[PDB]
C-alpha cells in the first residue's frame, strides 16, 4: 500500500487509530497491511480467501519466524482493497493480501467496515470490528 | 501509529542506514539470497540497497597464495594511476 | 497424492475421502519392499493418523527462530508413518531364518530412544535436528 | 541422463517424463551388482524423489561461506538414492546363508546415525563434510 | 541453487574501464561489442578482452581485469594446472582442448572441477580475425 | 591405457570411445583376482566415472601448499574405482563358505569411515595423507 | 596523425594508457604512431606487411640512429588505419606506416585490438596485446 | 634380475622387455610358498607397477635428511608388490578349512592401516621407519 | 650463465627490466635462468623441449619445494641459447635449461623474442611476451 | 633486478658468510649429501665451500669410553707441540 508524491513513493501508515496491538510469531513471510490468522500456537500466517481466518493486520514486513506486531479489532486501518468499495460495506480478507467485500466473497459476515471508499487496487480506510476462526 | 520496523519509518532508523552500509561493504555480488538472511533482506530492504560487491574492499585487495614481494594486502584503488 | 501428507492435520485426515487416504497409504507402502502387505488397512491408517498427530504436536514450533521440522515435511511424515508401521509389525528384524535360508542385517540399535530403534526412525530423526536442543531466547 | 539428477528439484522430478525418470532410475540401479531388481519401480522412484528432496532441504546452504554439498552433486544424490533403496530392502545384509553357501560381510557394526548404517550412506557422507559443523559468522 | 560468491581478482594491476553493453556479473568473460563497450563472450574464441570485476547493469561503467591479471573464474568442466582456457559462451570458461579454438586466453594455476572456481592467469586477448 | 585414468575427468570419460573406456575398465579389473566378472559393464563404468568425479571434487586442492593427492594419481583413481566395484558387490567379504570349503579373512576391524571399509579404500587413503587435515594459512 | 579544433591542427598523443615503454635505436627515420620491428641488435625499423614484424609503435618522430621510445604490448594507443575498423577488430602493420585488419591482411593473427572504430585514414584507439617475430 | 626392481621407475617398467618384467615377477612370486599361481600375469604385473609407482611417490624423499626408505630398496619394493598381490586375492586368510583339514593363523588384532593388514605389508613397514614422522627443519 | 673477467666468473643478472615478478613453489631443483611451466597447483617445474610448457624463467637456484621467483611475460631477460640466434627471432624453451629458436623446434610460435643475438651456448637478451600451456 | 637469493648477490649477504662458516665448523666429511639439506647446499653454495671436517673441533677431541685421567674433551691442536 503506497502513495505517490512527485517522483517519490511513500508507504502509507497502516494504523490510523487504536491501542489493540499484540505480538505474534510469523508463520511465513508477511508484508505490511496483510490480513493474517492463527496458524499455530501464537503463530500467524496470511489469511485465505473466505471466512474463518482473521485475527488482525500485520503492521510491518517480516521474514518467516520473526516477531510480528499485529493490529486487532477496535483498530482503524488503511488497507488495500482488490475491488471497488463504499462506506458501510463490510470487508473480509481476500486471500491475495488485499481485502474484498463480504458481498463478493463466499462468506456472509465481515471483519472490518469501510469508512472511506476506494477503487480496485487502492487504499480504503476501515474499522476492524471482529475476528474469525475455525467454526466448522 | 508507527514502529521502527514499519515501512514509512525505515529511513529514520540509524540502524537501517548502518546495516545497509555494512551489507554493501560485506557483499561480493548482487545475489542477496546467498549472502544474507531472509530477515536481513526484509528488515533492511536490501533489494533497494545498491549491493553488487563494488564497495567491498576485498574486491580490490590482492590476496595471492605465495607472497615473495609483500604484494598481499595492497589495494588497487590506492595506487598512483587510480 | 491429491492432498499431500504434509498438508493435512489429524482432523483433516479424518475428513478425507477413503481414496485420498488410500493414495497417502499407497505412498507410505512404497517405503518398504514388502509394502507391509500382511498388516491390514486400519493399522496403516492408524499409523499415519498417529504420525500426523505426532508431527503437529511433538515436531512443530521453532528453536532459536529456526523451524524444528527443518527437512521436507512430506518425507518426514512418511518416514514417521513407516517407523510406526514397523513397530506395529514388532520392530526391525535383526535376523530372519526359514527353509535353510538365513539373513542377518546391520539393524543393530543405534541407541535406546524411540526413533533410534528402526531405519525409518533413524531417517525421520535427520529431518528434525536429530532431536537436539538449539533453542535460545533473550530478555527485553 | 538428459536432465541429470543434480539438475532436478522435487517439483522438477514430478514434471519429468517417464523416460527421463527411467534414465535416472537406471543410473541409480548401476550402484548395486544386484540392481535391486526384485524391488518395484514405484519404490525406486520414491527413494529418488526422497533423495532429491532431502538433498535440497538438509544438505543445501553454506557453512563458513563453503557449500554444504562439497562433492559432486550428481553422485551425492545417486548414493543418497541407493542408501534409501537399501533401507527399503531392510538394511545391509551383515550375513547371508542358504543352499548356495554362506558369506559374512565386513560391515563391522558401523555407527548409529542413518547415513552410517549402509555403504552408500557412508559414501554419501564423505560428499558433505561427514556431517560436521564447521559454520562461522562475525558481528559488525 | 545459490553458491556463495567470490573475490574474482587475486592479483595484478591491469584493470581498465569500459561501459557495460548489457547486465554483467562478477567473473564473467567479456569482449568489445562497441566503442569501449563490453558484452558477454561467445564460445569458440575471437571474443575475449578480460573478466568483469563486479556486478553491473547495462550502460554502467565497468572495471575489466585484462591480461597480466590473476583471477578466479568458474569453469564448465574439470581443469588442472597448465590447462589453457577460454570463454565458454555460458558465462564460464572451458579448456582449449574442449573448444573449437586452437589457442587460449588464460592459463590455469589451480585446478577445479566442473562448476567450481579455478585460479587462472590471463595472458592473451582475442578479437575478430575473420 | 591410451589415455590414462588420471588424464580423464568426468566429462572426458563421457566423451571417450567404448574402447578407451574398456582399456581403463580392464586396468581396474586387474586389481582383483576375480576381476568382478559377474558384475556388468555398466556397473564397472559407473564405479570408474564416480571415482573420477570423486577424485576431482573431494581429493583435489592444496594443504599448506602441498597437493592433497600426494601419491600417484593413476593408482589412486584405480584403487578408488576398485573400492567402488567392491561395495557395489556388497561389502568386502569377511568370510566365505561353500561345499565344505571355507575361508575367513583378516579384513575386519578396518574402521568406520567409507574408505576404511575395504582393502582398496585402505590403499587409496595412503595416497591422500590418510584423510588428515594439514592445511595452514597466514594473514597479510 | 592529427586532430582538428577550429582552424588548428594538433598532433595526437600516441599513448592512452600503459607503462610498457621501452628504448631502442632507430634503424631508419620514423614518425609518431608508426609500427616497428627488430631490424638488428636493439635496433628497430618500420614494419612490413603480413605479420612476423612487430615489437611496438614509435612514440615520437626520430632520424636514423637516434634513440627511439616505443609502446609495447599492455599499452592502449591512438594509431592511423588504412581501412575502416570497428570495435573488436584485430589489426596489425600494413607496411604503409599504418595498421590494417587481420581480415584484410594475409596474416591470421593480430597485434592490437580495436577499442574505438575509425574510417580509412582516421585515428582508431587500440590495445596492443602481442608482438610478432621471425618463426620461420 | 638383470635390471633390479629398485633400479626401475614406473616409466622404466613399461619400457622393459616381457622377459625383464617376467624375471622381476618371478622374484616376487618367491615371497609366497604358493607363488599366487592361480592369479594371472596381468594382475602380478599391475601389482609390481603399482608398487614401483607407490615407492617413488609415497615412500621417497628425506626426513631429517635421513632417506625415508632406510632399508634395502629391492626387498622393500618386492614386499610392497607381495602386499598388493595378497590384497588382490582378498587379503590375509585368517583361517582355511576343507576336506584336507583346517588351519588357523596368528594374524590377530592387526591395525587399521593397509600396510598393517598383511604380513608382507608389516615387513615392508619396517623398511620405511614404520611410517613414523621424524622430519625436522630449521630457519636460517 | 656467466661473464668472465680475468680469473673471475660472475653470474649474469637474469632480469634486465620488467615489474611483473610472481612467486611459485619449486616442483624440482631448478637453476637461475631456466624456463619453467606449471606442473601442479602454483607449482613450477623445468620446461620440456617443444610448445605448451612455459610460464616464465626462474630467477634464482632452488631445491625442491622451495619458493621460486619468476620473471613472467613483459620481462626482458638474459638467457642462454643452445643455438646461434639473431634479433627478431622467436625463441622457445629447449628442454635442456636453454632456449632455442621456434624455427629449430617442432612448435610454430615462441614465448620470447631475441633483441640481442648470441652464438650457441651464449647469453642473448630477449623479451618474454607470451605463456604457453596444455591446448591439446 | 637482483633478489637476495640471486646468484650474483650471494657474496653480499651476511647470512651466506655466517652459514658457510657454520657448515665448515659442523661438518664431518666432504660428502655434503650425507649431512646437509638440498636447501642448504643450494642456498649457501656449499659445493664451493672447502668443507672437509678439518675445521670441526670434534675431529680433534678425545672421547675414550673409560677415562681415569680427565683426558676426554682435550683438543689435540691445543697441545704444546702443535
Ligand atoms: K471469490
Ligand atoms: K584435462
Ligand atoms: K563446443
Ligand atoms: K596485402
Ligand atoms: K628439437
Ligand atoms: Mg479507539
Ligand atoms: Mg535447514
Ligand atoms: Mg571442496
Ligand atoms: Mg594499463
Ligand atoms: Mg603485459
Ligand atoms: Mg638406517
Ligand atoms: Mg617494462
Amino acid at each position: 500500500a503506497t502513495e505517490t508524491q512527485g517522483e517519490h513513493t511513500f508507504p502509507v501508515e497502516v494504523l490510523i487509530s487504536g491501542e489493540e496491538l499484540r505480538g505474534y510469531t510469523a508463520g511465513e513471510a508477511l508484508s505490511a497491511g496483510e490480513p493474517v490468522y492463527l496458524s499455530g500456537d501464537y503463530e500467524v500466517s496470511a489469511s485465505s480467501a473466505d471466512g474463518g481466518e482473521f485475527l488482525g493486520v500485520n503492521l510491518y514486513d517480516v521474514a518467516s519466524g520473526e516477531p510480528v506486531a499485529l493490529a486487532g479489532d477496535d483498530c482503524e486501518v488503511r488497507v488495500e482493497v482488490s475491488e471497488q468499495v463504499t462506506a458501510n460495506d463490510e470487508i473480509l480478507p481476500d486471500g491475495l493480501g488485499t481485502f474484498e467485500t463480504v458481498a463478493t466473497s463466499a462468506a456472509s459476515a465481515g471483519v472490518a467496515i469501510v469508512q472511506e471508499g476506494a477503487a480496485s487496487g487502492e487504499v480504503c480506510e476501515a474499522y476492524i470490528f471482529a475476528v474469525q476462526g475455525t467454526t466448522a | 501509529m508507527q514502529l521502527r520496523r514499519s515501512p514509512g519509518m525505515r529511513p529514520m532508523d540509524r540502524d537501517w542506514h548502518q546495516e545497509r552500509a555494512r551489507a554493501r561493504e560485506q557483499a561480493y555480488s548482487s545475489d542477496l539470497t546467498s549472502q544474507f538472511s531472509e530477515s536481513e533482506i526484509v528488515k533492511y530492504e536490501l533489494d533497494t540497497a545498491q549491493i553488487d560487491g563494488s564497495d567491498n574492499p576485498r574486491t580490490y585487495i590482492w590476496n595471492r597464495t605465495i607472497d615473495l614481494f609483500g604484494m598481499n594486502g595492497t589495494d588497487v584503488r590506492e595506487l598512483r594511476n587510480r | 497424492p491429491d492432498p499431500s501428507i504434509d498438508e493435512v492435520s489429524k482432523s483433516d485426515w479424518d475428513a478425507l475421502t477413503t481414496q485420498e487416504q488410500d493414495d497417502i497409504i499407497s505412498q507410505v507402502e512404497n517405503l518398504s519392499s514388502t509394502g507391509w502387505v500382511n498388516t491390514s488397512r486400519e493399522r496403516k491408517a492408524e499409523a499415519i493418523r498417529s504420525a500426523i498427530a505426532e508431527r503437529d504436536t511433538l515436531y512443530s514450533g521453532n528453536m532459536s527462530r529456526l523451524p524444528t521440522l527443518d527437512g521436507d515435511a512430506e518425507y518426514f511424515t512418511l518416514y514417521l508413518s513407516a517407523h510406526k508401521i514397523q513397530l506395529f509389525e514388532g520392530g526391525e528384524a535383526q535376523s530372519e531364518s526359514g527353509e535353510g535360508g538365513s539373513v542377518s542385517y546391520s539393524t543393530g540399535g543405534g541407541g535406546e530412544k524411540d526413533l533410534q530403534k528402526t531405519r525409518y526412525g533413524r531417517m525421520a530423526l535427520e529431518y528434525v535436528w536429530e532431536d537436539n536442543s538449539i533453542a535460545a531466547l533473550r530478555t527485553y
